């Protein structure tokens, strides 16, 4: 994640082993509960792309829903390219280029890049994207897994 | 086990075999082309004859939760 | 929570895992028993309304109750409303809005709003009267709970 | 499990009932107006005919700790 | 692993003992299972050659897999040797030497070396090419023990 | 369980009696004043007539040491 330092900046650190852990057991023991969306939330706080698609591909069982929610954060993903189209001509030397729907799923971009923009001034909030993305994901799963 | 031998048992819930089929699906390397022709394909394929007949009438086109919700009493 | 920075000012740091987690086996161990409401009041020191929902939204089980405190949180808050109306006039440049019943809640207010409120001088305790309706509220339940 | 498949049983205790029923209102994703007509309409009806009398003699504008008082003994 | 301190200098800081049980305790639940990738990649965050053998190292069980790992970790060592010839004439006074596979694999190499040629500036990535040998022999051990 | 309830067994100690009674007591929210009236009166009476013939005997002014000492043998 991307946390404040002492100092007064925006430093990157590495997420715990027992709040991955706590990741695992959660998912062990409330499957598609719907407390797994507040959860889900607290332990996402600061949480970067990469680190969103390490605690996904994490996940072992529930494959078909596995497979349900990639195919929901690609739509939600395809939908931000559409939506956001490219800027007018080349990128600026003195700027840094706008995300895409695949930079927020972490897929395009690099670290570096995922700290440039969260940190940059004015910041854009790629984490809330895929976030909600995540928890549009995370309806649809529910109310499929309700029986 | 081969993907190839990913199959549903004739009194299997589809689900119990969607959740097979994707976990093997995880442990295939191939492109994803190559993997979206396996899921057309393949899923259906080797599903039991009842749910067989069920999502052929759901014609193409269809997503998982509909397919799921589909063979849901069979 | 907003706690005090060893620089000597009020900043927010986030809640702990293994805090969120004594928070939810209390639950579990000691549902509905009065000394949930001590446990609560310690471990809701320097809490924001935030955290609070926080809290409340990762409750699972005891729904009947869970609707009863929601209920009662908006009884609280609409009587917060009616006791102090809104101000005179416009909102000045230099000065930061007042408080509804929803913005003790948690629920229109965001979270810079809610450490605004409660870091500027003077400050507003705004946690400490949701505190009081969830104590309240908390009676209410261990009221009705006796057997 | 749908909201309309909720329902009392012959013995169940109101009580496990309410819990139940806001549990599968927690799953109910629907805007809150329709919620709150659910709410005083579904739980009632689907609520055990000894309770549905009790339930009937405190009138409308009652609230959720008076019709778990009010159903404790059936 | 080489962590940054405070004062804003990367410096070597050993693993933790629940970190490495954790690792532990992964190997020993979920054997050859695709999740062992991430969760690896996960705890070896900063790591060091010297570390990554450590954890190979400590490994009890699966005893073919762990021959066929090494043999992976030498074919691509072997190959790192083959693709990068050594470098022309003596080695200067004021530059430290290039790595080997060996160095790679931290066999060759000491540990401040390791940590030359990562803090150094141009900096080497030394952890993330025996990461790939790992993650490849990784494949390699997931494809064979599927049944 | 409501205050009045809690009573004294035939055969059970005093002593685990007045830890039902003062957890009880605990989860009643009344003014001091009464539930210093509750203590003095609602205990004793509910006490079983073995010990209540002792306790009796104590006289008013009583303390719970003195209370819980007096009624050991019962």
């Amino acid at each position: 994640p991307i946390v404040q330092n002492l100092q007064g900046q925006m430093v990157h650190q590495a997420i715990s082993p027992r709040t991955l852990n706590a990741w695992v057991k959660v998912v062990e023991e409330k499957a598609f509960s719907p407390e797994v969306i507040p959860m889900f939330s607290a332990l996402s706080e600061g949480a970067t792309p990469q680190d969103l698609n390490t605690m996904l591909n994490t996940v072992g069982g529930h494959q078909a829903a596995m497979q349900m929610l990639k195919e929901t954060i690609n739509e939600e993903a395809a939908e931000w390219d559409r939506l956001h189209p490219v800027h007018a001509g080349p990128i600026a030397p003195g700027q840094m280029r706008e995300p895409r729907g695949s930079d927020i799923a972490g897929t395009t971009s690099t670290l570096q890049e995922q700290i440039g923009w969260m940190t940059h001034n004015p910041p854009i909030p790629v984490g809330e994207i895929y976030k909600r993305w995540i928890i549009l994901g995370l309806n649809k799963i529910v109310r499929m897994y309700s029986p | 086990t081969s993907i190839l031998d990913i199959r549903q048992g004739p009194k299997e819930p589809f689900r119990d075999y969607v959740d097979r089929f994707y976990k093997t699906l995880r442990a295939e390397q191939a492109s994803q082309e190559v993997k979206n022709w396996m899921t057309e394909t393949l899923l259906v394929q080797n599903a039991n004859p009842d749910c067989k007949t069920i999502l052929k009438a759901l014609g193409p086109g269809a997503t998982l939760e509909e397919m799921m919700t589909a063979c849901q009493g069979v």
